[PDB]
Formats: C-alpha cells, structure tokens, sequence
C-alpha cells in the first residue's frame, strides 16, 4: 500500500494569510493526487484533482502543486469558511489511500471562558444516578482544564468531557464536563465543585454549589 | 447539478449483512466510475471499493479489509451504485459515503455494527442558576442521556433560537451508551419572561422529546 502523510497534523492561521499544507507519498504517484475539504459531519468536498486542476465551482485562492512523491495545496489568503479538515488521496493504484488530514483553524484573541456548573436534575435523581455538569462557553486558545471536587476531594476517573469547534458563528470553542456519580454517594457529599484553568484568567475560577441548597 | 444519496444504513449485528444504496443524478452515470469510501474517528478516510464503466468492463477493486465480504454493484438503468456487506464487523462501523470519480461525494449513511441494542435517551434539566443576579448572562441546557446508536439531533425552541446554541459531541459511556448536552445563554433578566424548550429527536429509536427548562 502507499502510505500518504499529510503535514502538518494542525495548524492556525489568521485572516487573509497564505497558508500550504503538504502531502507525501511512499513512492511516486504520478500526479494521480487529490484535495479535499470537509467539515465536521458533512462529506469531503474535492477542491484539486491530479494535483493541480480546479474543480468546477472551487475559489481560485486554491491551488495545488508537486509531482512525483511530494505535493502541497496552497490557500492564497484563508477566508473564513476555509476553516476545517484537509485531505489528500492517492488514485495511481489500488487501493486508493489517504492521508490523515491536517486541521486548519482560524486565530483569534485569547477569551476566558464563562463557566457554569449544574446540579443533577430532580428528574434524574429518581432512577439512581447523578449527573453534574459543567460547561466552560466561549474560550480561546483550546488548551483549559477542568478539575472536579466533592467536599474538597479530587476526583479522578469519573468524568467525561467534549469540545466545539470553531463554525460559521463562533471563533472560540466551547466545553461540556459531565461528572457521573451514583445516587447514594451524590447524598453523602454536600459541596460540588468545577475549577477551571485557562490563560485567560488570571487564576483558575470556582464554581460551585451545595447540594440542597436554593 | 451532480446529485448523490445513500441509503441502506444503520444498526446491525457482528456478522449480519446490510445492503447500501446510492441514487445518483446530473452526470451520464453510465460513463462514471464509482467508488464507496468510509469513514470513522479511529481510521480516518478509508477507500472500500470501486466499480468501473464500460471502459474496463465494469470491473470491481475492493480493500484488502472487506475482499469476500462485500460486494460493489451498480444498475445503469435505475442510476444507483451498491455495496452488500456481509458478515459485518465491529471495525465495519462508519459513515459510508459514495462518490463519483472521486469529484463528487454523497451526505453519507451511518454504519452502526454493534451487539447492542438500540435505545432512546433520557432527557434532563441543565437548569439556570438562583446565584446570577440580573443584568448578566445565564447559562441553561439539556442533558440527552443513556442513548445507542448515535445520533442525536438538539434544536431550541423549535429552531427559533439559535444564538447562544452550544450541542456537544457525544461521550461514549462505559455502559456502552452515549450522553451529549446542549447549552444556551441568555440574559438572566430573561429567565423570568422567556420560555426555552429543547427538541430533542433521535431518529434510531423513533424517539423525540421537548424538554422545558426552568429556574430551580
Ligand atoms: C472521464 C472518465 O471517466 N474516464 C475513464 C477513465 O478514468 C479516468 O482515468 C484517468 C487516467 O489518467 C484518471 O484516473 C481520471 O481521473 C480523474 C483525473 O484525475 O483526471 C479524477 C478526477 O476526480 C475527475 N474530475 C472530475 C471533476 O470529475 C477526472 C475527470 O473525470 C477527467 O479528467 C475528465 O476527462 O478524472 C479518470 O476519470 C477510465 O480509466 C480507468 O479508470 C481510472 C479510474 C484509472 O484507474 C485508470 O487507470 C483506468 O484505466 C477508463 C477505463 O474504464 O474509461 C474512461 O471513460
């Protein structure tokens, strides 16, 4: 098989900036190379096919160049929709292979998150788990830690957490943590508490609240 | 416009069979070659088959990974494309897509191969905060939880809000079922005064819910 690899894994670039990703196969593949675009839960998109030729429809800020085993695609100046993952597929041989994708996103100034902690609801109680929430809304750089505590005691192992990306409407990212506890140790605790870490504050930010308490 | 829909996917069991379908429109299909490729967190893009045109005699190429499982088709009459898949394996599980000579790509079908069984979530309250006051910004959500296979669609109020609007991805749960929240923030001066409801629907248990969420 011919592995492809993409370069880089990621990146960001801001507004207007030229940008040139890379794709390299293990032998050479005769221009036989495709680009593609894809957003999260949609299909590719092909932009480029054998290496250099437009696909109808496509802005003419992209553009693809190499031969023999090293290809690049090249956004003259990122626009905003340019967001999302790029792709690169080898069709010399079978089987057609791809590259693993380089995330591009877009820079912007750095926002401390909101932060929000939620109890578990009533509802929930009723069948014999617990789950407290804690949302992190609208932070930029990606990097932030979340860190829960019951009556002062680290939890580890016992939470889950999931991240937005950056859309059409927002440039920051944001952050759900669900901390999943039975009913019967939910009951024996009274102090429920989500501190978050982020560069954008200026020391990592409590929020909290006591079980039974209005 | 080039046009192209799958069909035929879902949940199934390791070592059952499934049947996709691609309708394809705005091009002369029988000139096209055709291609199914798959997709998945774990793997990345993965090319699964292809069939040719009359060029080559219609002739088919499949991944070592599926060779003597599955089996690529087309009718020129009907303009579909096929892929069987017999004897399904975990690894199998993906978004399936179709596409014309690699150009133009359908939305996908999700490919769910899994032992377990389908099942509609719980929705809770993420309710606003007492601890707020007024002239500042409240966060309140819904909690979608305990559902399999994936996936779960959030709107709020019937879709007339949408600023604000954070759904998550899902967690896949040690049970083996997944959990996802969705969030909006409002003016806490609001809470008093608006009404927002969370639609919840998923479509693999013919599940929907509205969920109103309130203060305290
Ligand atoms: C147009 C067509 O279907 N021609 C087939 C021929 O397939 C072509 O083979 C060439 C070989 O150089 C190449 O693989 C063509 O692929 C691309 C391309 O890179 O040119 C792929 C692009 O995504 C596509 N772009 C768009 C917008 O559709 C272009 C485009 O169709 C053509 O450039 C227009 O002329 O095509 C490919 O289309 C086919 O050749 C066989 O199958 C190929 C996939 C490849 O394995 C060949 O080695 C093989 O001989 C022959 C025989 O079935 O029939 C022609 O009709």
């Amino acid at each position: 098989d011919i592995k492809m690899t993409q370069s880089p894994s990621s990146m960001y670039a801001s507004l207007g900036e030229r940008v040139t990703i890379t794709c390299k196969a293990s032998q050479d593949i005769n221009s036989y190379l495709s680009w593609f675009q894809q957003k999260p839960g949609k299909p590719p998109k092909t932009l480029i096919y054998r290496a250099n030729r437009l696909v109808p429809g496509v802005p003419s800020r992209f553009s693809g160049s190499g031969s023999g085993q090293d290809y690049s695609l090249t956004i003259s100046s990122l626009e905003y929709e340019d967001m999302g993952i790029y792709w690169c597929l080898q069709y010399d041989e079978f089987p057609r292979t791809w590259g693993g994708g380089t995330k591009l996103e877009i820079k912007r100034t750095v926002a401390a998150p909101s932060v929000f902690i939620f109890p578990p609801s009533d509802e929930q109680l009723k069948s014999g788990t617990a789950s407290v929430v804690c949302l992190l809304n609208n932070f930029y750089p990606r990097e932030a830690k979340v860190q829960w505590k019951v009556d002062n005691a680290l939890q580890s192992g016992n939470s889950q957490e999931s991240v937005t990306e950056q859309d059409s409407k927002d440039s920051t990212y944001s952050l759900s943590s669900t901390l999943t506890l039975s009913k019967a140790d939910y009951e024996k605790h009274k102090v429920y508490a989500c501190e978050v870490t982020h560069q954008g504050l200026s020391s990592p930010v409590t929020k909290s609240f006591n079980r039974g308490e209005c | 416009e080039v046009k192209l829909e799958e069909s035929g996917g879902g949940l199934v069991q390791p070592g059952g069979s499934m049947k996709l379908s691609c309708a394809a429109s705005g091009f002369t299909f029988s000139d096209a070659w055709m291609d199914w490729v798959r997709q998945s967190p774990e793997k990345g893009l993965e090319w699964v088959a292809e069939i040719g045109n009359k060029g080559n005699n219609h002739a088919t190429y499949y991944a070592e990974s599926v060779k003597g499982r599955f089996t690529v088709s087309r009718d020129d009459s009907k303009s579909r494309v096929y892929l069987q898949m017999n004897s399904l394996r975990v690894e199998d599980t993906g978004t399936y897509y179709c596409a014309v000579r690699f150009a133009f790509w359908g939305q996908g079908t999700l490919v769910t191969v899994s032992a377990a069984s389908t099942k509609g979530p719980s929705v809770f309250p993420l309710a606003p905060s007492s601890k707020s006051t007024s002239g500042g910004t409240a966060a309140l959500g819904c909690l979608v939880k305990d559902y399999f296979p994936e996936p779960v669609t959030v709107s709020w109020n019937s879709g007339a809000l949408t600023s604000g609007v954070h759904t998550f991805p899902a967690v896949l749960q040690s049970s083996g079922l997944y959990s996802l929240s969705s969030v909006v923030t409002v003016p806490s001066s609001s809470l008093g005064t608006q009404t927002y409801i969370c639609n919840v629907n998923h479509k693999p248990s013919n599940t929907k819910v509205d969920k109103r969420v309130e203060p305290k």
